[PDB]
């Protein structure tokens, strides 16, 4: 069934704007969203069929004091995406509040896209974590769209603010959006920040215009982590089930990145899976153990190779896992796509399910405690106080935060058998 | 069916374990049968047949095809000792996916050990029976995923 | 007109041999016919393309049609103890043919 | 459907009856309770009754055919009866 992508938030529309963008130049489709001429593969999930081969996304732009969605109209690929579909502070609660005056037109713009759709499967969110406008606003959807559609399932492509640690109510934000995330998301893929600038320096000199160029690297994950989806193959045909591997507990359901050739700009799958397992490729910033890792590799890949490559890998045992979880590793494969340049003819992709991730959300957690003790920002605006008199969310943020590290520290423990 | 009615699944926690003890096991052999078995060998099928140039031998090669996918996914010579295993472990899933729906705490579920028991036994069971091909039997084919990673 | 072409290659203890001209008629025949076999049932009655069906989007590999087709027989919402209803099952194929 | 005979059969006496019915009300636009509201209290309990057997008959499986029958199911009006 189709995807709808409900992008918001000044930088998720950013990353929207380049995954579509991004899927367009690897799908048939020019700026003007007309079938290539010069051009196999599934595109009904992701673009609506217009008659006249105009291929647009079920793409849902919300703005929010616009600056930046004025950029974006303002380009060539404007045509590309017109579902005609937008409708018009930096804190969590201002997001929130502002949020829910404006929810019903919003949601009947969901509710319009789901129609045309012959039917839905997933809200996948570009979110932004303590995104200012995007956090509170997002957290605020996320909670509505569970209620309205139960049987469908919310996936959160969330941008994870690291930054070396400006906004100074960072903590205080991206705790009530995990609260949220963890308790009305089905899924959710985490990037970093710090790790993604890291691998900048790594593989170019950038450093000051780290933003811009990141944009690519998040494109690139976000569009190799659809494409078995985006084209068709013997197994993994549905999001859902291939969210199911990754995913082994509702509560754990945060996923790590990773993708072997970083600079993809021939290599044996032995090779690239050797590779990916190293935490240079890693694209994320007591012993300590994956749950379950998830491989699909695209490209010029031998048949008979795949399984003597699991049997390596086995061998080779470069992934430390013992959880309460028998999952380990599977090799999967999607089709490298024609009119795009296949340098690196074989090249992979990770999606994990990690207990580190727990360090980076109580990095924020601890930013956030100190923070709470000292007072200093409460904002204390009246938008903040009014909404949230007796400031006891945060509490109910910080116990549920809580909850989640023990459980990824109780997943570690040999007997998650009884209660997390 | 199997894998995707455990998709559509989702003591209470306990629940949530038991799902992936099971997820595993028939997500790999979901991956065996679907890709190392059929996708590898229809293959050279495909490739083959252009450079066959006979109506009989075209008949043959199709026919060595059809008997060799036929054999190496379970389905012909034991079956008692072999099929009925994997047949029974995966009944335990479907009814486990059969008596649980989505969104309440009060399932009243006291059975939760004698389903672990069941399905712990009968995959050591399925094990075992799949490390006995090593003395006679298709090794290629069973050997492939005998290593299951076990626990 | 083969005995019309025995003849003529007759016209030109070499009994064997005499006989072993006569062979790469029925040769030159069978090397059009399976040709004729192969092409016909290529070009005309596409057999690559038969096959290639029968494997795509059919019994061997489901794709993307199969699960369209998949999904809606195992929905439990009206659905008949076993749900054999030929009529509704050939719909679903047809609305999942896409091809 | 005029191939088979049942379900042609009783259609053809739900519009004749109707047809009596639009002669009753024809007849006058004052009150007629003269037999006529006899008549007319067995009429509703005949067509209801004849109505729902052939609902029950509706529900090759043509697309048309069943789909005609959700335009009543809107109201569930007779089934629910």
């Amino acid at each position: 069934r189709e995807i709808i992508t409900l992008q918001l938030g000044q930088c998720g529309n950013q990353i929207g704007f380049e995954f579509w963008k991004q899927l367009c130049a690897e799908h048939g489709i020019s700026p003007e969203g007309i079938v290539e001429e010069f051009a196999t593969d599934r595109k009904d999930v992701f673009f609506y069929q217009a008659d006249d081969e105009h291929y647009i996304p079920r793409a849902v732009l919300l703005d929010l004091e616009p600056r930046v969605i004025h950029s974006i109209l303002n380009s060539p690929y404007a045509k590309l995406y017109n579902p005609e579909n937008i409708y018009l502070g930096n804190n969590w609660a201002s997001g929130f509040s502002q949020g829910e005056k404006i929810h019903e037109d919003i949601f009947d713009i969901i509710d319009r896209e789901a129609d045309g759709s012959d039917s839905l499967e997933g809200f996948v969110l570009c979110h932004s974590i303590a995104g200012g406008t995007g956090s509170g606003l997002g957290s605020y959807l996320l909670e509505r769209l569970n209620d309205r559609y139960p049987k469908k399932l919310v996936q959160t492509y969330s941008v994870f603010p690291n930054q070396d640690e400006d906004v100074v109510v960072q903590p205080y934000n991206s705790l009530l959006t995990l609260k949220r995330l963890t308790q009305n998301a089905d899924c959710v893929v985490v990037l970093d920040n710090t790790a993604l600038n890291r691998i900048a320096t790594d593989r170019l000199h950038i450093q000051n215009p780290s933003f811009s160029q990141i944009n690519q690297l998040v494109s690139t994950i976000m569009s190799a982590s659809t494409t078995t989806l985006r084209y068709p193959g013997y197994m993994n045909n549905d999001l859902i089930g291939l969210i199911a591997s990754l995913i082994p507990t509702p509560r754990l359901h945060f996923l790590m990145t990773g993708y072997t050739p970083l600079t993809t700009d021939k290599t044996t799958v032995l090779d690239v899976m050797r590779r990916l397992l190293q935490p240079k490729n890693v694209m994320v910033s007591t012993n300590h153990c994956y749950i379950a890792i998830l491989n699909i590799i695209q490209g010029e890949v031998d048949p008979t190779q795949v399984h003597k490559s699991l049997q390596r890998i086995r061998e080779r045992k470069l992934a430390n896992f013992i959880p309460w979880g028998p999952a380990s590793i599977q090799v999967a494969l999607s089709r490298k796509s024609p009119y795009l340049p296949s340098a690196h003819r074989v090249s992979g992709l990770m999606m994990a399910n990690h207990t580190s991730i727990s360090s980076l959300f109580e990095r924020t957690c601890r930013q956030y405690d100190k923070l709470r003790k000292r007072e200093a920002f409460l904002e204390q605006f009246r938008k903040e106080d009014m909404f949230k008199d007796n400031f006891d969310e945060m509490d109910t943020s910080r116990e549920i935060v809580q909850q989640l590290i023990d459980e990824y520290h109780a997943a570690t423990r040999p007997d998650y058998i009884s209660w997390g | 069916w199997a894998k995707y009615s455990l998709d559509v699944l989702l003591q209470i926690h306990r629940m949530f374990l038991l799902r992936v003890k099971l997820m595993h096991f028939v997500n790999s052999l979901h991956n065996y049968i679907m890709t190392r078995i059929l996708h590898s060998t229809g293959l050279e099928f495909q490739h083959q047949v252009e450079e066959a140039k006979d109506l009989d031998q075209l008949i043959k090669i199709h026919y060595r095809y059809l008997s060799t996918i036929h054999d190496r996914c379970l389905l012909r010579e034991k079956v008692s000792f072999v099929k009925e295993a994997i047949m029974k472990v995966l009944n335990l899933a479907l009814m486990f996916a059969d008596g649980w729906q989505a969104g309440l705490g009060t399932w009243r579920m006291e059975s939760i050990e004698k389903m672990e028991s069941d399905f712990k036994n009968c995959h050591m069971f399925l094990v075992t029976i799949l490390n006995k091909a090593v003395c006679r039997g298709s090794f290629p084919h069973l050997e492939s995923l005998a290593l299951s990673l076990m626990a | 007109e083969l005995d019309d072409v025995h003849d003529p290659l007759l016209a030109i203890t070499f009994e064997l041999t005499l006989r072993s001209c006569l062979y790469p008629h029925i040769d030159k025949q069978y090397l059009d016919c399976c040709g004729n076999l192969m092409q016909t049932l290529k070009k005309d009655y596409r057999l690559v393309e038969y096959l290639q069906a029968m494997r795509n989007f059919f019994l061997m590999e489901g794709g993307d049609t199969m699960y369209d087709f998949y999904t809606s027989i195992f929905d439990k919402i009206r659905e008949k103890e076993t749900w054999q209803n030929v009529s509704f099952l050939n719909v679903q194929l047809q609305e999942a043919v896409g091809q | 459907f005029i191939l088979l005979k049942p379900v042609f059969h009783c259609l053809n006496e739900i519009l004749d009856l109707c047809h009596s019915f639009c002669s009753l009300v024809s007849q006058n636009l004052g009150p007629l309770d003269e037999r006529g509201a006899a008549q007319l209290s067995i009429l509703v309990k005949g067509f209801s009754r004849q109505s729902s057997l052939l609902f029950k008959i509706l529900s090759h499986q043509i697309n048309s055919d069943l789909a005609q029958l959700l335009l009543r199911l809107d109201y569930n009006k007779y089934y629910t009866q």
